[PDB]
């Protein structure tokens, strides 16, 4: 932060002098100096350069047309305007935010307005910066005190092995003598919620619309498992998702409760709906309490919104009708609900206070925003636990606090508050839809197949495209209206191979050989399997690494078409298996993995078995309790039926739990064992694409076997 | 009576592979250092078992045609380590042998010269699926038995007759074409 | 690391005009040319300047007084050594771990050693580094992944905010491109175990003698929750130890456990002793489970070693005596016995396996090594069941661990290897033996009062001075011998106040006044109370700040001799009350303080109401799940005989548990109750010394009010 802009010559002397003089002071305290040309060039050093803290134009020049396009980015920008003897403001600038700084043209007082700058530029890093972090970069420069935790002290441990001074040249100086514990006054604890740590909360909540934000130094999953553990006494009854996360499978295996699995919506691509408004009825919460043995009324309700391929559901809709004094949102990935006007009452801050109920979210951190690892936060919309429940918080924190993940949670609080931040997500939005309509644009154009992107026909609007009943594109038979919306950042490309009626095509390439394509160059596919892949384009995701992905596309039609060889393109798969992978070509690779996919009947196979729901035995928290005493057993693939598993069955495709933890598998639910059948047959023939499913695991045969208990 | 004839169905298809006789050890699921293997569920039972081997060996200076495992000792050693400890010929004393684990999961034993041995249990409608068959066979006749006593009964009407005597029979003509 | 040492000059111009040619050559790499004098100047850079790795010197002129005294300090030293035509090694040089590079005096030919010297030192760095470590390092110069987690990706989303762009300047751009998640291939996943996490794991318990080591990622109290919830299922026995911390209070609420606690021996300065031999009997055991109702045989014990003061004890005796199958010792404060020869069977990985039974141990890592906060590691010696333990460690990590708290933990294990790191731990006992030796030099030959370090009378060993019967130092009631041994390093000072047979004196300074001198220059004291000090001496305490406490306790006896004012002296004890601190001196307040411990005798009521301890009634799992239905209420401290409270009472001073949350206090424990209502009398009159226990909320009026279960 040390950009300063001199805009304007106004080519007389007594101004231009002036400027030359302050050119030499500036740089004399670590300042960068810029001209830029006309109105047009100083408006592309703020959106492209953060870096900038300081405009130099003549006010009686431009008093209307830089004052009015500034204030919509960043307000607090200082302006350090030159005013002259006939100079006012006027009428049309008395409701913008700004910070007008006049001065003169003297001659040899350009030291005194160095100093003034340099005041001024301090004042502004005093005022975007959170209490919290304020107090932790004047620590580093002032807070010297000895005998402390930890042992390094801000790397002077390292200073004395050979060894140590590797690991202390990397980082950096203030970077050691940043993490610090609780054994500070002047910075508050974490644990006892004070002081700066204090208002820390109070800030977060307020930018992001709630009443309580924690700041969990665990990530998500650890979010997850404090607040299922104040909603459900031993032995009660939650309404956890069918699509629930690892993080939620041992939330179940801890507490004594018995929870209710829902039914979502599903099509045959294998992208998994929602929840259907027929399960939030008052007819259908405690329709399944008397069926189900050993069950209460539900206290508590844990929904997945949104999933993992980025689908929002209808909160104005699920905290009206649904009963729920505590229902759970688990909204790990849209942390920008808010900064948008496109999506009001879509989710759960977003509105009111409920009466007699309370909106839960964790919404990730280390996700989609930035931040470093394990990070997490707790919003509340209503009335919660504090004293009694900082308890349950300090059972899984330990009492030393990383500070610089928290100087880091509050930041990512920070850099979305104002308009500065908020063009950060509508940024984020045209560049998906921009990259949505490049699709279908060298899709007509372009002589042969080319990707498809899941989204409706007409994509002309900026807001997020509903799910109605008279659709194609969906494929979901028999969905709501008004209760499905579309993520437009979520780009999921559908690779041709198959057709709109939810049968099988004749020629088509699978999302497999796609993804290991992209890794070559440098690109993470978020999810793969079928005919899908999902894509995060969230505010790291810049117009660079955009539109490098679609490079990437078009470069995999090029080399298809051309009929070329695996050595001469996947250089990665060709070290897997030189001697089998010797004479084969892209094509040949291609058309034989999509005859198997109709051999072995994948969509049929995969649509029934993610529906029905298998016979819970009994609880997932009485399945762990067997496990500890030692009576966990196994037997083969084809002897599993009427057998209680002990894993959570996770097949990679998809990426949704199969089969829980404490079920059995019988008639009812043959399809299920249908579907880990087939996977063990289509990945064995040809390597790289072998079968991923956590829980069943590799022997060296071919069959697979889970662990199940004991009789 | 068909969520049990159906399992018993998918069993016998299953043996045609196992009754020229290997036997493949299966691993353990969990999160271990050491690659653990655990033994055989329903194939095998019984508490001190015999196992064959094909090419013999010579150990403890004599020859050996069939060596014996305890199965409370086998779970132990396949899952903590150590050593394992077995007798000869079923008779001595638990001496230990160079036992370790296959490429292809079977049991090869070592001996003095670094020889390999591959392991196998001794051979017998199989015994196991008529065995569960018959279990399942004479249930029917008990419900059938009930059936057949209570049918006199004069507030019962005719043309429900022919359909739970259908259902039954649906039973019994399914369940006599595997034991063929 | 970048010095370069040239030792020697044989006068000639054949052999220095390569070395003229070669500083050139070395500067343009970055490189540090020192010029050392005689042979004690050499070994002067080499213990205080750790960040050299390269030695140049003639191999005719000092072929065994370098190769030898090097050679005990570090093994992988690069030695630049310069031979000539007749030259050779030496018998004596066979059995020295050295790394010699020969050379010529070749002229020209200074660019090509400039290219040796640099990928030498390549090579030092890529074997001193574990290789998790090295594997982060390159990850950041070369692997430049796209599309995944955390969202800033090495700090792209700061460079776009101009709040951002102040927080990714402070640490630095290696800082964010090494927070890396589990979406990396070629570096492994933590929870997975492969990988170069496979190797980090079985490299730490190498070095620090063990079977298998962990890396927590949630600090000493997440570890610690960990073991206790394999060897105790739901419904058993443990044999938890009465000093514990705050970390295992937690961990007997969660699990439906039956704690036994011990009765550990203590002295009159509130120095906490151990627990004696009869205790660890098989007839002590077993005659406290028929009086305990609800309880079976124990399967698992938990012992404090060492405690929070620094008393080590004798594991060659409790692994013999003590029948448990999984004993526990809380190595939170000694991460350092196993380098010293004065340290060999004190603890438990010291010595062979144990048939039948296993230690576990919870190392501390951010306490007194070098590492980043959040750190700790699981020592086990013995063959136990990882398939279960690693379900507890999932279930209290996250997914997405922040390996920059993992680099730095394993930084500490390689910190040690060889004679560089050798060469910390008994530096610190050399610095703690010199600094002990200082304060009994200082006493005799002042002339009035002197601190006293509770040490033997005969200090001449370099070893732990074991705690007899026939001392007085101790002032232990019945002492085990060859069971508790003092920690050199940990120096605890005691100021003038009591006599040697446990009363009081009319002359005293007490430790609350010391300990507010020390923080005006920044010595911040670890443990103070009554009449006793306690300080950290790891190897992060150099020679500087042991001398600096010395001085800071000189200057209190100038300032006390002289009667001088409290404003004069004490500036932030005067800002707290100006009013009440006027015309008081530091004489006045010393003797004030010293009648109250005298009137409402101190020493008396505190060593009475910790071996009584209170009746327990219910186990604390149950005392928990009372706290969460809503059936907890205060009352008053003087209104509380047979009532159950809910949480856990930890006054200052000390600083062990007082009521354990689940106990009632009846007639027996009349002594406990006294010592409450002795310190609210105490600290209520003078302001600056009020009263800190844990538990005990203040209201307005001064009566402390506690929280207790409804009837
Ligand atoms: C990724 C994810 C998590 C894990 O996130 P962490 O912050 O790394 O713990 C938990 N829940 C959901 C729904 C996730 O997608
Ligand atoms: C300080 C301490 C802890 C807490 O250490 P952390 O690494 O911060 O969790 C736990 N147990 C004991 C005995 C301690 O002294």
């Amino acid at each position: 932060m040390n950009v300063i802009a001199i805009l304007n010559h106004m080519g007389v002397y007594f101004k231009e002098e002036p400027i030359r003089e302050l050119h030499r002071a500036l740089e004399r305290l670590n300042f960068q100096i810029v001209y830029p040309n006309d109105r047009d060039d100083l408006l592309k050093l703020i959106e492209n350069n953060a870096r900038l803290c300081g405009v130099i134009f003549d006010w009686d020049k431009y008093n209307l047309e830089l004052c009015e396009e500034i204030s919509k980015m960043n307000e607090n920008l200082p302006l350090y305007a030159f005013a002259n003897t006939y100079s006012t403001l006027d009428v049309s600038l008395n409701d913008l935010r700004l910070q007008i700084s006049f001065f003169e043209y003297a001659l040899g007082a350009a030291e005194d307005i160095a100093n003034k700058i340099k005041q001024t530029t301090d004042e502004y890093i005093n005022t975007i910066l959170p209490p919290l972090t304020k107090a932790l970069f004047k620590y580093v420069r002032e807070g010297k005190y000895t005998f402390c935790t930890p042992g390094h002290m801000g790397g002077t441990a390292f200073q004395k092995s050979p060894v140590g001074s590797l690991f202390y040249d990397f980082f950096g100086p203030n970077t050691m003598k940043s993490d610090i514990s609780i054994s500070v006054s002047e910075l508050g604890s974490l644990l006892d919620h004070s002081g700066p740590h204090k208002e820390a909360e109070q800030y977060i909540a307020r930018v992001f619309n709630a009443d309580r934000s924690y700041m969990v130094t665990n990530g998500t999953s650890t979010a997850n498992k404090i607040v299922g553990m104040y909603s459900a006494p031993a032995g009660s009854t939650i309404l956890i998702d069918r699509n629930c996360h690892k993080s939620l499978t041992h939330l179940m295996m801890m507490s004594d409760v018995t929870p209710i699995y829902f039914r979502p919506t599903r099509n045959a691509y294998g992208i998994l709906g929602g929840i259907p408004q027929s399960e939030f009825q008052h007819a259908t919460i405690a329709k399944r309490v008397k069926e189900t043995p050993n069950a209460t009324w539900p206290v508590h309700a844990v929904i997945t919104n949104s999933t993992y391929d980025g689908l929002l559901y209808n909160t104005d809709f699920i905290k009206k009708t649904l009963d729920v004094k505590s229902i759970h949102f688990d909204s790990a990935w849209v942390p920008y609900t808010n900064f948008s006007p496109i999506y009001e009452g879509k989710c759960g801050m977003s509105g009111g206070r409920v009466e007699g109920k309370v909106i839960y979210e964790t919404q990730s951190t280390h996700k989609l925003l930035a931040a470093f690892s394990q990070a997490s936060m707790i919003h509340v919309k209503g009335d919660v636990n504090e004293e009694t429940f900082n308890e349950a918080y300090m059972m899984h924190t330990t009492t030393s606090p990383h500070y610089g993940i928290v100087a880091s949670t509050e930041t990512a609080a920070a850099m979305m508050k104002g308009n500065a931040g908020k063009r950060l997500i509508n940024g984020s939005i045209e560049r998906a839809i921009k990259f949505r309509k490049e699709i279908k644009r060298l899709r007509t154009e372009s002589d042969g197949w080319f990707f498809d992107v899941w989204q409706p026909d007409h994509i002309d609007t900026t807001e997020c495209w509903p799910l109605r009943s008279d659709s194609t594109w969906h494929g979901f038979k028999n969905i709501d209206n008004e209760h499905m919306y579309l993520d437009p950042i979520k780009v999921t490309l559908l690779t041709p191979g198959m057709e709109k009626d939810g049968t099988m095509s004749d020629f088509g390439i699978p999302a497999s050989i796609v993804a290991k394509y992209l890794d070559e160059h440098g690109i993470v596919v978020e999810k793969t399997g079928p005919y899908n892949l999902l894509f995060l384009f969230s505010i790291g995701i810049d117009k660079t690494k955009a539109l490098s992905l679609l490079r990437a596309l078009t470069d995999f039609k090029r080399a298809f078409d051309l009929n070329l060889r695996v050595k001469n393109m996947l250089p990665s798969l060709y070290r897997e298996d030189p001697e089998f992978y010797e004479n084969m070509r892209i094509q040949e690779l291609a058309q034989n993995i999509h005859k198997l996919i109709v051999h072995h009947n994948l969509p049929d196979l995969m649509y029934r078995a993610f529906e029905v729901l298998p016979t819970m035995v009994m609880t997932p928290y009485a399945a762990f309790q067997k496990e500890l005493h030692g009576m966990t057993e196994e037997v083969y693939l084809d002897e599993m039926v009427g057998r209680i598993n002990a894993n959570m069955i996770l097949p990679y495709p998809p990426g949704v739990p199969l089969v829980m933890p404490g079920e059995m598998i019988t008639e009812e639910s043959r399809p299920v064992l249908e579907f880990l059948q087939m996977l063990c047959e289509i990945g064995a023939h040809y390597p790289g694409f072998e079968t991923d499913i956590h829980g069943a695991y590799r022997q060296a045969d071919g069959r697979y076997t889970v662990k199940v208990l004991k009789e | 009576m068909l969520t049990r004839l159906g399992a018993i169905v998918q069993r016998h298809l299953q043996l045609q592979q196992q009754q020229k006789t290997a036997l493949t050890v299966i691993r353990l699921g969990g999160i271990f250092s050491r690659r653990q293997q655990y033994q055989l569920p329903v194939n095998v039972t019984a508490s001190t078992l015999t196992l064959l081997l094909q090419k013999p060996l010579k150990l403890h200076d004599m020859e050996v045609v069939h060596i014996s495992f305890e199965r409370s000792a086998l779970e132990q050693w396949l899952s903590k380590g150590g050593e394992i400890r077995g007798k000869l010929n079923g008779i001595g004393f638990a001496q230990k042998l160079n036992l370790e684990v296959d490429s292809a999961q079977h049991l090869v034993v070592r001996d003095v010269s670094l020889q390999g041995s591959t392991l196998a249990l001794p051979g017998s409608l199989p015994g196991e699926i008529k065995q569960q068959l018959e279990e399942l066979e004479s249930d029917w006749r008990k419900q059938h038995a009930l059936f057949s006593e209570q049918q006199k009964c004069l507030f019962i009407p005719g043309d429900w007759l022919g359909r739970i005597e259908a259902s039954l029979q649906d039973v019994g003509a399914q369940i006599r074409q595997a034991q063929q």
